[PDB]
């Protein structure tokens, strides 16, 4: 909808206004701006993933991106059922302790949840 | 499949995207007939109805020397008469000039997805936006059941920062107006009124956490400012994992009010100028006027690089930084600094 | 050339505005215009 | 029945009259001035009918007016959608959607 | 159903893991891992 | 203390400046004369 | 200063504090009559009431079958009557 | 004079996190109900309905501070959470008052 | 008095004023469209 | 049930640095603070 | 019958 944009905009060197999509070798970061009413001004900066990756060593690396294609593995199973029984979205029933054990559950900081019998999850009692 | 683009593609792209205002959608509302109360005082008595010995009281309260109500001795029923002087109100419409925002496609469903029906009929449809996001949102980074969360960290650690503008804008209504005029209402549309009433639901229904909850509200920014609420959150030990996210809805109320200020694009205007619903909004443009009212939310689930490899979860990118500011002094709260 | 036009349309869509669009991106040479504007030729009052 | 009745709606129908003629009021000037608008509405629809028939109704179409200066579009923002068309070609030739030969890359750079 | 495309160590990424090695705690950085919306244009996956 | 399992955030915070939850002398309670909120406000801060 | 607590401490706090709801406070606000409004249907035709041609409008835009506007011809105003099936709203009362 | 911090800080120091449970409640009413009754009432009564517009009046008549403004809802809790939400935002290098 | 009987006879007093705004309003659109033609033609031609 | 009451509270907040330097009065440590959630539920006003 | 005089007794309470 970029009819023609404001000649105001020329002075600014720094931005150039594409009326239409651009696919390039790559983008490194990002700005996002918004502001709101009541000078609520915000702004964040992402970087690429990439950037990331190279704290590690490809040995590390590599071990993660088998343990992602796994999950998407998962993922796209999911997605799929959902789609067709209308299942995108499961409502849990009941917190992953029982009452009995909450008390302690929420006090030890190591406490954490075991796969169970049905496929899910709980903590162990 | 072949066959779907050729006998939906046209109807699909005309009942989505920035369209005019089908009020279906909305309960009803017509910018083309904007519903007011105008008082008028009667000068006349009006013919008397029946009522309950109860209403009855309650009218005679309001009106006292401009109210007649007597017994039926009969029925234990009561008439009311309204005499000269008393006030009334009348119903008039209005032709409102924004006829087009942009709207969830016509049909979508947080049924669909498989928010439970109980939940459906109990929750303002932003909080239904909000629910469904989380749970594709948590699927884009791999997780099913979000309970996997309780593998790798503890339940304090799962926190929960979406906030709005002004969410639940339908319970709202629903408790300033629609509550004056005695229509059927919940007895607790006050709970979903709370910007973190959205943020609640999401916990009791998916993340059981007892994690952080900084709920914000940023106006047109809060989104941002929610993603830099969950970081700095994260980056202080307080959480591993979270939630991010902004939402608000369109409401008859809202736009109504925008146009006043001025901000919002007056389509009867803009459809002057050749315009269509869509070619209505024009960021950088010279003809920009002003900005098209829209509605949903969007979440980003946010982690520990550390714990996001771990897990093994999917990463889109790195938060290298966020922030909020303030301008300087000034009396135009809208104005931008 | 840097040519300042302007250009009638009889079916002022968006699709027709955004078609000269797409031209003046294209061909807008520095100093150029493009103005385009619905008309009717078969409309003595339009001509005026 | 409706004859132990039809006395009493002409009993008051009189009544109705009478009282009009008091508050010095036509009922029927509603009806009358109606009937006449009536008439100048059929001298129209004669005149109207006329060109209708000495044009047809695809000329009748064709000579509605369209022009309208709040409908006018303005480009003339050169400066931008260059550096775009610039930017836009860099990438094309990186990718050979573009390649030294195409007469393409020839007209763009002009 | 796609996850975000992981870089190729050598080609993309094996070019700063020089500079870059340890150089950042993993525990101090923050990164978006989900990504969904509902909107006039339908989720993340439509809109875009 | 930060992110440390063997010490709770509430000791952590509290050592920092030479003290044990015993210095801990008066607790502020929301307490608003609503059925519920007592027990458990009261039964929190006990079991913390 | 010495008279002050005696002249207005028996003031002070009767006026503070957790206290019955002093309308004033909240622009008349008088729990004791907690206005609400009832949709009536009218029953009748109601008597005309004058209007600007703008209002007029307005009324029988929401209305129509159920209102009838007509000019004043000697001042440009308008009449409104409500006719019979019409929807009023009449204010009511409610000891809170 | 709250500009006494700009003695010893930058103007991007001074912070703003005041919350509340949804504020502007006079001002809701006004356009939810007051309007609708067509009664005499403010153009941008919107503005004074959101809860950080009470935050944005402080700083547009007090502090000119170019600081942090992360203001919350956290209902009958607001208060404390706000504490909190400071707090770390002082933490983290995003101010000092 | 008049209302009352005229509502027993089951009578619209304004029925015809009604009806008359009514007509008096397609007698717009009417002398609407012919001053189109008129405007796109003139009044010798339309004579002719 | 509670009580209906209105009002705001405000305290000003700095690091005991800036605290010093300034020489601004010092009424307390903020040595903790910290948000949480409850279990999976129904009721919204529920206290956990 | 009683419908063919309700009509008249509105009349008159009028
Ligand atoms: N090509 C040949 O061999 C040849 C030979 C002799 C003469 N010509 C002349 O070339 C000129 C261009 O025509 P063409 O043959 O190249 O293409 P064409 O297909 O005849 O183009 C006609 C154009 O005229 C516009 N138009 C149609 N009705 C109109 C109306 N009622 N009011 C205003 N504009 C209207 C339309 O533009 P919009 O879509 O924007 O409304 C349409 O694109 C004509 O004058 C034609 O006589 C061509």
């Amino acid at each position: 909808n970029a009819d023609n944009v404001d000649k105001v905009m020329e002075q600014f060197d720094y931005i150039v206004y594409p009326s239409r999509s651009i696919k390039t070798d790559g983008i490194k970061a990002f700005s996002v701006t918004s502001f709101g009413f009541g000078q609520k001004g915000a702004q964040a900066i992402g970087v690429h993933p990439k950037y990331l990756f190279a704290t590690l060593d490809k040995a590390q690396y590599e071990a993660y991106c088998v343990k992602v294609q796994a999950r998407q593995k998962k993922a796209y199973r999911f997605f799929h059922n959902g789609l067709i029984n209308n299942k995108l979205f499961v409502a849990k029933d009941k917190a992953p302790y029982e009452d009995r054990i909450q008390s302690k559950v929420f006090l030890n900081p190591q406490s954490r949840v075991t796969q169970e019998s049905n496929g899910e999850l709980k903590f162990p009692a | 499949d072949k066959d779907v683009k050729a006998k939906y593609e046209k109807y699909i792209l005309e009942h989505s995207g920035i369209r005019l205002i089908e009020p279906e959608l909305f309960g009803g509302y017509d910018p083309n007939r904007k519903q007011l109360l105008q008082e008028v005082v009667i000068e006349q008595d009006l013919e008397p109805f029946e009522a309950s010995k109860e209403q009855a009281e309650e009218f005679k309260r309001e009106h006292g020397d401009k109210v007649e109500i007597f017994e039926i001795p009969e029925t234990g029923q009561y008439t009311v008469r309204l005499r000269k002087g008393a006030t009334l109100l009348i119903p008039k419409a209005l032709q409102f000039d924004r006829l087009v925002a942009g709207q969830i496609p016509t049909g979508w469903d947080a049924r669909r997805y498989g928010v439970p029906e109980d939940i459906i009929q109990q929750v303002d449809p932003v909080t239904l936006y909000v629910l469904v996001s989380v749970a594709e949102a948590l699927l884009s980074s791999g997780i099913t059941d979000p309970y996997e969360f309780y593998k790798y960290v503890h339940l304090s650690e799962v926190g929960n920062c979406i906030g709005s503008g002004v969410g639940g804008t339908s319970a709202l209504r629903g408790m300033y107006k629609d509550r004056y005029l005695d229509k059927p209402v919940q007895k607790d549309i006050l709970q979903e009124s709370f910007v973190n009433t959205m943020a609640a639901w999401v916990n009791m229904l998916l993340l059981s956490s007892t994690g952080p909850i900084k709920t914000p509200v940023g106006a047109c920014a809060t989104a941002v400012e929610s993603l830099d609420v969950g970081y700095d959150t994260i980056m202080q030990g307080k959480a591993r994992v979270c939630l991010v996210g902004g939402f608000d809805d369109f409401q008859e109320e809202g736009s109504y009010e925008f146009a006043n200020m001025g901000a919002t694009s007056n389509a009867k205007e803009e459809f002057a100028r050749g315009r269509e619903p869509g070619e209505m909004s024009r960021p950088t443009s010279t003809t920009r006027n002003g900005f098209m009212e829209s509605q949903g939310c969007g979440v980003q689930v946010i982690m520990t690089a550390q714990l996001a490899l771990e897990m093994g979860v999917p990463i889109y990118g790195i938060v290298a930084m966020t922030s909020t500011a303030t301008d300087k002094i000034g009396r135009s709260v809208p104005a931008p600094g | 050339g840097g040519a300042k036009v302007i250009v009638t349309t009889s079916r002022f869509s968006r699709q027709v505005t955004e078609y000269y669009q797409g031209i003046y991106a294209r061909c807008g040479a520095r100093g150029s215009q493009l103005v385009v504007v619905p008309f009717n030729q078969g409309s003595k009052q339009d001509v005026e | 029945i409706d004859a132990l009745t039809k006395d009493q709606r002409a009993l008051f129908k009189q009544q109705l009259e009478i009282i009009a003629r008091y508050l010095k009021m036509d009922l029927r000037a509603g009806d009358k001035a109606f009937v006449a608008s009536q008439e100048s509405q059929k001298a129209l629809q004669a005149q109207l009918d006329l060109w209708q028939a000495e044009h047809g109704d695809i000329y009748a179409a064709g000579i509605e007016p369209a022009f309208d200066p709040l409908k006018a579009r303005v480009y003339d923002s050169s400066w931008n959608w260059a550096r775009q068309d610039a930017l836009s070609m860099y990438y094309d030739i990186i990718f050979g959607r573009l390649r030294v030969v195409d007469r393409e890359i020839v007209s763009q750079c002009i | 159903y796609p996850f975000p495309e992981l870089p190729d160590w050598d080609k993309d990424i094996k070019p700063l893991n020089d500079q870059l090695r340890g150089m950042v705690n993993l525990d101090k950085v923050v990164v978006v891992t989900g990504l969904a919306e509902i909107g006039p244009w339908g989720n993340a996956r439509t809109r875009w | 203390w930060r992110r440390d399992s063997r010490i709770a955030p509430l000791r952590g915070a509290l050592a920092t400046w030479g003290l044990t939850i015993d210095d801990l002398g008066v607790a502020s309670f929301h307490g608003t004369s609503t059925v519920a909120n007592d027990k458990n406000e009261s039964d929190v801060i006990c079991q913390q």
